[PDB]
DNA sequence: CCCTGGAGAATCCCGGTGCCGAGGCCGCTCAATTGGTCGTAGACAGCTCTAGCACCGCTTAAACGCACGTACGCGCTGTCCCCCGCGTTTTAACCGCCAAGGGGATTACTCCCTAGTCTCCAGGCACGTGTCAGATATATACATCCTGTTCTAGAGCGGCCGCC
DNA sequence: GGCGGCCGCTCTAGAACAGGATGTATATATCTGACACGTGCCTGGAGACTAGGGAGTAATCCCCTTGGCGGTTAAAACGCGGGGGACAGCGCGTACGTGCGTTTAAGCGGTGCTAGAGCTGTCTACGACCAATTGAGCGGCCTCGGCACCGGGATTCTCCAGGG
């Protein structure tokens, strides 16, 4: 008996493709629902959302999310890595202006 | 005139030492010779030693 | 994005289609470089270097 | 509402990026995707909220998470 | 013995020099020409004010400045002191221009 | 008018990476450098081109050129 | 801008001044990101790992 | 250590259900369509005159090129600890169902203030000019960086002493 | 009498420190050239007025998001095994920093010409607005079929073990 013990980085280029051609929402509803009610009870208290304004809102956050991690994973095999790290993002928010 | 007239150890004196920064020129009248430029710089300065 | 649901043999023109004709064109993608598209996803492109 | 921000769980940072074809993950991107996205997301609503208070509206609407996006050159198609 | 300035100081001193003083650093006139030259492709019979060609070259340099600018930070972001084609290549990139 | 693209001489843009706080600079670095610089210009200057031709003007001011550059999120102050 | 002239000596607003204001402060850096000030140049700030 | 055969598992092609969102049809009604009518922005013609285009001296700081070496990009190694693949067990995510009650959407009355003029006048613009801060210039002076010489600590060697 | 151990001596090298070098920080001298003040208008905003129309407010309504329940099975989380990669470190070398010789064109100043942008009339079709109208877009309803779902099967690509 052997078990199967895929190597790391396998299965994570399949979910690649698996995620590359999907089209569902990758984040949850609710638990990005509420994050945003507990974001905007900051600026205004009693304050809802519709269900179409979160949804739009959600799509447009993976986007922005996703956009940014291709930043991110670009500048690491330009820094001869394969590995993201925290310092990449914020070196992808500096050129890109945020 | 020329490349190399000094009255010490010549090098490669204009008429200046080339090279070198404009701060160190002197225009004095003295015994000047070439020797094939102090024979090649003195070879190379005993080959680097 | 009829050829792009001909190439997943697919009749309906769906959202992701529309993301990938716009993506694919290089006069789409420079025109709409700012453009967020809700469910179309990106271009399903891997490294060179990623690859096994 | 508290503690909301680990709401966007670690499988689903590692799914953001799945979709964006990165390798491999470390595990200090968890901390800084989720406030990436706390900065983002405290623009898009704040700029909503003054969408909906200029409406004289309790509710925000998604045409103004629409303008909100459009504004920053953010355009979202299909609201 | 010459002074020999170490590799790096004369370049920090540069850094130090252009980074308060606002002088034009690229001449006037092969910027002018080469307007010239990119505006025949489009219109023969065209001609340049000298604000115009003014108004263009430091638009441009400022463009060219924070884009070494961040192609700098990814030079870092790659353990490197020096800029490269591909950190420009991926400057332009993440800022979305190719 | 041909070879106007080396006017951007190799000092011209070593002064610019030094502004730019650019320590070390590549000798492959000028050659991107100008290519960069030839699309940026081939996008600005055809941009006031059009403005020029809607404008019934033969000669390009300096003000199309503003709203040339502005169009592309790059507004010039001083004109 | 007139901090930024009295700390150079001068009695007299300069564009370079005047880009040392916008860029200094945060919220007119931010605002005017996307702006590009002419004879300004940019902050006089060196990268820690450049120093000797 | 590399090449090749067989089998485990996630993925791809395929038959059957159906269903719920998409395709097609009916009014019909409100926004698109037809004709006329003017104020008026705009195309056209002539003047001009102020700024750009082309060539010329020159001189001088900017730029090409070659010699040299040392900070640094890049190739290679180990490791270990940081991250992935998978088994297990919670967990809250998604779905089925229900009211609610603030709240988006619509309609109407009415009331303020903004559309549109008349007249004018006092702040704003073009012109003219004394002037006061910036730049050029240069000996003087910082000012830090590079390098040479000296100080002191560390490892290696050799001589001396005690023990078997 | 031989040898291990201990202490002193000289060699060597890292590093703090002082001196020389060259590109800038300032102290006047003087030019100088736009800066702002004064003036003369003069052209657009403001007081006043007329009229009307779009939103503030009130009411309704129905509708849609929040709270609030569970079921369930997909998935987050924890932990174990382990495995391949980030990074510290080292070595090579080359190629880019530094420096001046030499060249070459950037730029200042000058002169001449005309390409053409404002500027002013002129006259002319053109689009907002007003009656008058009318025909397919859209809300809604009927129908229907493309792919989600559910499995079934399979090529088919991939990893582990055996052989040279």
């Amino acid at each position: 008996k052997k078990p199967h013990r895929y190597r790391p980085g396998t299965v994570a280029l399949r979910e690649i493709r698996r995620y590359q051609k999907s089209t569902e929402l990758l984040i949850r509803k609710l638990p990005f629902q509420r994050l945003v009610r507990e974001i905007a009870q900051d600026f205004k208290t009693d304050l809802r959302f519709q269900s179409s304004a979160v949804m739009a809102l959600q799509e447009a956050s993976e986007a922005y999310l996703v956009a940014l991690f291709e930043d991110t994973n670009l500048a690491a095999i330009h820094a001869k890595r394969v590995t993201i790290m925290p310092k990449d993002i914020q070196l992808a928010r500096r050129i890109r202006g945020e | 005139g020329g490349r190399c007239l000094a009255f010490h150890g010549p090098l490669m004196y204009e008429a200046h030492y080339q090279g070198w920064k404009s701060s160190w020129d002197e225009w004095v009248g003295y015994d000047r010779i070439r020797a094939y430029n102090e024979e090649n710089i003195a070879m190379k300065k005993r080959l680097a030693n | 994005a009829g050829n792009a649901a001909r190439d997943n043999k697919k009749t309906r023109i769906i959202p992701r289609h529309l993301q990938l004709a716009v993506r694919n064109d290089e006069e789409l993608n420079k025109l709409l470089g700012r453009v967020t598209i809700a469910q179309g996803g990106v271009l399903p492109n891997i490294q060179s270097v990623l690859l096994p | 509402l508290r503690d909301n921000i680990q709401g966007i769980t670690k499988p689903a940072i590692r799914r953001l990026a799945r979709r964006g074809g990165v390798k491999r993950i470390s595990g200090l991107i968890y901390e800084e995707t989720r406030g990436v996205l706390k900065v983002f997301l405290e623009n898009v609503i704040r700029d909503a909220v003054t969408y909906t208070e200029h409406a004289k509206r309790k509710t925000v609407t998604a045409m103004d998470v629409v303008y909100a996006l459009k504004r920053q050159g953010r355009t979202l198609y299909g609201f």
